[PDB]
């Protein structure tokens, strides 16, 4: 439900394109994430190992 | 390259400001041709 | 509905665009005009 559950009603959203709505609060256009979507994912699963 | 792209039509809206000026730009080519 | 508008106008930027560009080819037109 990303953030907006602290904020009222509860509505889900896809986690694949929520990391989108982080990027862009950080500098990073949306795009970079979908572009590179499989080479994220393989850094946080390894990093959290 | 990106996984869920999904097809559609995405509208030029120079068009709608153009596509009134085809009856417009190309009428006027037909305007002087017949006369 | 909205309150405490007002009237003015909004120039759009095609209108320079339109004096060069549309204007020149109704210029070209103007000009097969006479002929
Ligand atoms: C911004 O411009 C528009 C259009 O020029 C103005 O709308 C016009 O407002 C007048 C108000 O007096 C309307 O006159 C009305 O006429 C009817 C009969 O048709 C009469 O029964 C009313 O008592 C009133 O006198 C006029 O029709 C109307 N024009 C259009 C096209 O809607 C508008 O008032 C302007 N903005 C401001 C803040 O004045
Ligand atoms: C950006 O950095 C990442 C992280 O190192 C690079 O991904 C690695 O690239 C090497 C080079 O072949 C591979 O051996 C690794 O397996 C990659 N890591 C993962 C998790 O896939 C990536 O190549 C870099 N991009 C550029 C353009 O240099
Ligand atoms: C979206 O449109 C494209 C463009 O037609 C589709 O790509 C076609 O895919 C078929 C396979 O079923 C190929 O035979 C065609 O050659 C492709 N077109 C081109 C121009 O290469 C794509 O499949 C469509 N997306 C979906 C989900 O149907
Ligand atoms: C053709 O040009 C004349 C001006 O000579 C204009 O009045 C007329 O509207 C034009 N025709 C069209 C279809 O716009
Ligand atoms: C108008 O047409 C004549 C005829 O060829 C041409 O010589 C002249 O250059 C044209 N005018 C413009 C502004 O292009």
């Amino acid at each position: 439900s990303g953030w907006t559950f602290g904020a009222g009603a509860a509505l889900q959203i896809p986690f694949a394109m929520q990391m989108a709505y982080r990027f862009n609060g950080i500098g990073v256009t949306q795009n970079v994430l979908y572009e590179n979507q499989k080479l994220i994912a393989n850094q946080f699963n390894s990093a959290i190992g | 390259v990106v996984i869920g792209i999904v097809n559609n039509t995405v509208y030029d809206p120079l068009q709608p400001e153009l596509d009134s000026f085809k009856e417009e730009l190309d009428k006027y080519f037909k305007n002087h041709t017949s006369p």
